């Protein structure tokens, strides 16, 4: 069973700053050059939204200031310039095997 | 730019209980592209039997529809193991470019008739 | 254009069962597998299970293997999740989310969530 660990637990940032979020898997989630790791955004009380799929592909309609990178057990989500609408919790999720698990989340707060 | 995969042979005949092996050919297989193995459904839609790499989160995945990458880098065996009479149908494969707005290209369709 | 609209809030007692719906619209209902994930207060996101609308095949998290029943109706393009023998740890927000049937490119659309409360 693969466990996803997100760091940090909280980023207190102002608009215009760049957010970098880490997701580390207990086992590798990459095979044949594909990384089965997705990034979602959830504001509290609202439904999640897919941001990044296959760890580096930007979902259509999601602004280009979001980007994913990494492989194996180490993954990063970057918001190049934080906007007010970006204050929210961010989750990673793997699908290397069953069961599918999520990370604990990183809350991007306004300071 | 990329070309659609090819599916062979156009007509495959196997006896009940034997393995029925098609071949999907695609030369772009990489971190940019994925493969699908389909059989036409009663609704005349392509029902995904398998994928390369293995779609482990597909609900109700049946390992009896096996996909194997061959050493030559272009060919992929797509086999129905222990084929049954109800496995007769129309089969094809697809190649999916994963980059945002994933695009799909299908092969031509082949026929599998399981006899005896 | 693509929507997933779930049923309303559910208030249940322990031992009861609940059936949550998820009406899909704006797309070919069989081109996407449907999955169910819940989020409890004080817990994170937890995958419950999935169903292939074209053949009714399912997969499950072993925690829910014998208490969850997933069904679909293509004539109404609706996915259903039935959870029986509700206990207190079942209090959560329950989401349906779709995934491309060709390959796993994420849960690209989620329902709005269905609050289910188990209380005495």
């Amino acid at each position: 069973e693969i466990v996803l660990t997100q760091s940090p637990a909280t980023l207190s940032l102002s608009p215009g700053e760049r957010a970098t979020l880490s997701c580390r898997a207990s086992k590798g989630v990459s095979t044949s050059g594909y990384s089965y790791l997705h990034w979602y955004q959830q504001k509290p009380g609202q439904a999640p939204r897919l941001l990044i799929y296959l760890a580096s592909y930007l979902e259509s309609g999601v602004p280009a200031r979001f980007s994913g990178s990494g492989s194996g057990t180490d993954f990063t989500l970057t918001i190049s310039s934080l906007e007010p609408e970006d204050f929210a919790v961010y989750y990673c999720q793997h699908s290397r095997d069953l069961p599918l698990t999520f990370g604990g989340g990183t809350k991007v707060e306004i300071k | 730019s990329w070309n659609p995969p090819t599916f062979s042979p156009a007509l495959l005949v196997v006896t009940e209980g034997d393995n029925a092996t098609f071949t999907c050919s695609f030369s772009n297989t990489s971190e940019s592209f994925v493969l699908n193995w389909y059989r036409m459904s009663p609704s005349n839609q392509t029902d995904k039997l398998a994928a390369f790499p293995e779609d482990r989160s597909q609900p109700g995945q049946d390992s009896r529809f096996r996909v194997t990458q061959l050493p030559n880098g272009r060919d992929f065996h797509m086999s129905v193991v222990r084929a049954r009479r109800n496995d007769s149908g129309t089969y094809l494969c697809g190649a999916i470019s994963l980059a945002p707005k994933a695009q799909i290209k299908e092969s031509l369709r082949a026929e599998l008739r399981v006899t005896e | 254009q693509v929507q997933l609209v779930q049923s309303g809030v559910e208030v249940k007692k322990p031992g009861a069962s609940v059936k949550v719906s998820c009406k899909a619209s704006g797309y070919t209902f069989t081109n996407y597998y449907m999955y169910w994930v819940r989020q409890a207060p004080g817990q994170g996101l937890e995958w419950m299970g999935g169903i292939n609308p074209s053949n009714g095949g399912t997969n499950f998290n072993e925690k829910f293997k014998n208490r969850v029943t997933l069904t679909t109706d293509s004539s109404t393009t609706t996915a259903y999740m039935e959870l029986k023998s509700l206990q207190f740890d079942d209090t959560a927000v329950y989401y349906c989310a779709r995934r491309d049937y060709r390959f796993d490119m994420g849960f690209d659309y989620w329902g709005q969530g269905t609050t289910v409360t188990v209380s005495s």
